[PDB]
């Protein structure tokens, strides 16, 4: 059962992230791993709020778009709102009742409130280029070309809450509720949160890169700069954050926080392959529809493809998967500037003299 | 462990329960007054050896600085503050002497006109103390009771 | 079962506050209730971050102190670490998985994260008064006068999240769990969350502004400034948590969400009284032991339960409850002030000489 502030008087210090005895007193003095108490300190240092950056020249330049160049740009901006919406609730959902050391709860937290100041940029930038932003909002979850890639990415958040909700109601074991049997496995337990982690690694340091590059590609031609200004800061964050799920997934695979987790992370490496694998299939796929009307100068269907598998390769080796695809150099190199911060008049005779012509 | 010198001169450990109980009785019965109030507008500098009538004289200033049109009734605290301080003041205590005791002490002094003793007796004098209502000092104002000792 | 993104497409605004369906998009461009989106803007508006206030003279104004108001100043230092270390982490587990709709979704994470940087500046204060940190954390878990109200808050917490987790995972009827007979009750989830909700209220209206007063009376003789230029940045959060809960117990109450709630708002009623008056009494009781060893200028036993008293009345008036203390004014009123932000010479013979005299 979960508790909100458990009883035991414990050394947080040797508690393992996960699955140990429930936060009790958040303190900051001392870390188990530092890591998530600098990733705290440097998210909220970049504390932005969308209304300070001035994005009233987009309207003109989305209305004067073209209207296949308004299809790419606002299906992008459709499916920025639905990851980070997913984003926004998530971690504090599956994650705060598995957390067992005070640095990685807090990060948690500060992670999830800086996805709710994207999910709030994202209704500023809407709300300053359409005329309605109910016809941009209600398409994102009747979009069938949208909310197909929405169930992909909540799976594993969902599977892990509910394992989670029977591992605390009925604790680990065979049980049977309502007839039906039930069996509830910790390792099987710390197997879901492994998966959803790769899983969330995959969406922020590959899918949402996928989308920046859109963002970032009509500021290459100077258009679209006040979203350009406010993809760029929600970049900063999403470095940070692929950060945390990086050392996160990287600590519980070699075994240096749970031993019992080394194993399991083997027994998912085939499962974690596929998993990053689908996800580059599913981006490429969605490039498909965004080109689907046509393309503009800079980035088509093929470049974009080429970034997919470029920045996987990247990633999946980041946490010690194999890499799927062939070796390339980056694609859109511009990328990278926008994902982070008299005579000496004198002579010698005597020296000419010693000579020999 | 600090030191404060009472009226008579010696010392006794400070104690903030004396300074309560001082305030508490001045603030009975009235509305809208605060202890909490007086004691942290008085910005009281403590140091070893401070004088009580000194200690006193700042509770007496803060509570008078504290009437106001929300919280009237501090006229009537800084006032009984104010009387208690000059009981001690003329008397060493709060119970002031018998009306002929003070007579004979002031005509003695020379404070006091000659007169008074040769004009009325000392069964005369005893029949006005029947007379005094020393509680009626506990009807005045603060800006009365200043231009009283003033 | 809980959804991290609900497929179906639901009018957001028609939605209630709790138990509908779970937010999908997260949308801040409209408003059910707009109470929560003004709280969410403004608590933005006031972020802080501890290491911003100057702390480091206060270590010369606790050593000064008499041995019993360390002690006194300790306490209350312990009791606001374990206060706001559950308010860190509850609200998101409590809370997430039952709102439908977005804007109270997005406060409560809000809400939430700005209760880790108080947190975080409790570690900020107690680092920088204290030698040994150590002294101070290890002691809020054991502390007696502590864990009696610690594991009493945190109980309403962790009721609702256990009977959430039934209610996600078997849904509403008569179950069987391992033999046991099981029953989950929607008017008993229902039921739980309004009491919640009422022992935050209490916790943060009148569990914190008794701690307040204790921290704020140093500051009258300017003594642990810096602790009181934190305090008071938490004292301004701590007025938009508990408007927060005074909405949503009031349209809970009003029955304007739902119906069926306004019915069980009253069944409450003598519960959630009996829940604030024995709050307001063990605050009473936890004045008794801060001044076991003596009091200090403008603040003992008496002056701090009349406060108890004073801001309980208050507090219960804002949700509809009795007034169980009698009527009084304000005994610390110096609390305010850091709880809110020639001649015109010209003559007329003629007009004058129109007179008799
Ligand atoms: N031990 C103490 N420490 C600090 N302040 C004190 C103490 N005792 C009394 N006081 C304060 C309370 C009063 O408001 C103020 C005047 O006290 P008062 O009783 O007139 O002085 P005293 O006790 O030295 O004379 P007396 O012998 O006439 O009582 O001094
Ligand atoms: N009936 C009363 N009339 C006047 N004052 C009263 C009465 N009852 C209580 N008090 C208050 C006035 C004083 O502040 C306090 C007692 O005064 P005082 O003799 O100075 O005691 P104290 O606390 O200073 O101890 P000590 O004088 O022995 O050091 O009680
Ligand atoms: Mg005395």
């Amino acid at each position: 059962a979960y508790t909100t502030f458990s009883q035991t008087k414990n050394d947080q210090l040797k508690e393992p992230m996960f699955f140990g005895q429930p936060v009790n007193v958040a303190r900051y003095d001392q870390q188990k791993y530092d890591i998530f108490e600098k990733l705290i300190e440097k998210q909220l240092s970049f504390f932005w709020r969308p209304e300070e950056v001035d994005v009233s020249r987009d309207r003109i330049d989305y209305q004067a778009l073209p209207e296949h160049e308004k299809h790419i740009f606002i299906s992008n901006l459709k499916y920025q709102t639905l990851l980070d919406s997913i984003q926004g609730r998530s971690p504090n959902v599956a994650l705060l009742p598995l957390i067992s050391i005070p640095e990685l709860e807090t990060w948690v937290e500060t992670w999830a409130f800086s996805e709710t100041i994207h999910s709030r940029s994202y209704t500023h930038i809407i709300r300053n280029i359409v005329n309605d932003p109910s016809v941009v909002f209600d398409d994102i979850v009747t979009n069938e070309q949208i909310q197909k890639r929405a169930e992909g990415i909540s799976s594993y958040y969902d599977e892990l809450i509910e394992m989670t909700s029977y591992w605390h109601l009925l604790g680990e074991g065979t049980h049977t509720v309502n007839g039906k049997t039930v069996t509830v496995s910790l390792r099987e337990l710390k197997k879901k949160l492994y998966l959803c982690l790769m899983s969330v690694n995959a969406l922020e340091a590959i899918r949402f890169y996928v989308s920046f590059a859109c963002s970032f590609a009509f500021a290459e031609r100077e258009l679209m700069e006040g979203n350009a200004k406010i993809i760029r800061l929600i970049a900063r964050d999403e470095a940070l954050h692929l950060t945390g799920t990086q050392h996160m997934l990287n600590l519980l695979r070699s075994g240096a926080d749970d031993p019992e987790m080394a194993e399991i992370a083997e027994e998912c490496k085939q499962e974690c392959y596929d998993l990053f694998v689908q996800a580059a299939q599913q981006e490429k796929d969605w490039a498909d529809y965004l080109f689907r009307d046509g393309s503009m100068i800079g980035l088509n269907k093929d470049i974009l493809c080429q970034y997919v598998e470029y920045i996987t390769n990247i990633r999946m080796q980041a946490v010690g998967l194999d890499l799927p695809f062939q070796t390339r150099s980056n694609p859109i190199p511009w990328i990278n500037t926008w994902l982070v911060s008299q005579i000496d008049s004198e002579v010698d005779t005597d020296d000419l003299s010693n000579f020999q012509l | 462990n600090l030191l404060v010198t009472k009226r008579d001169g010696s010392t006794e450990r400070i104690n903030l329960d004396k300074i309560h109980r001082v305030l508490d009785w001045a603030a009975e019965g009235l509305h809208n007054v605060s202890i909490s109030q007086v004691e942290l507008r008085s910005h009281i500098q403590f140091y070893d050896g401070i004088k009580t009538s000194d200690i006193h004289e700042t509770i007496i200033k803060a509570a008078a600085d504290l009437i106001s049109r929300d919280a009237p009734d501090y006229q009537y605290l800084a006032a009984r503050l104010a009387i208690f301080h000059l009981r001690k003041k003329a008397y060493g205590q709060f119970e002031p002497p018998a009306l002929y005791d003070h007579v004979v002490k002031m005509v003695e002094m020379g404070k006091y006109d000659n007169h008074l003793l040769e004009d009325y007796t000392e069964e005369e004098f005893k029949q006005m103390d029947t007379f005094i209502d020393h509680d009626r000092d506990m009807t005045f104002s603060y800006a009365a009771v200043k231009q009283l000792e003033g």
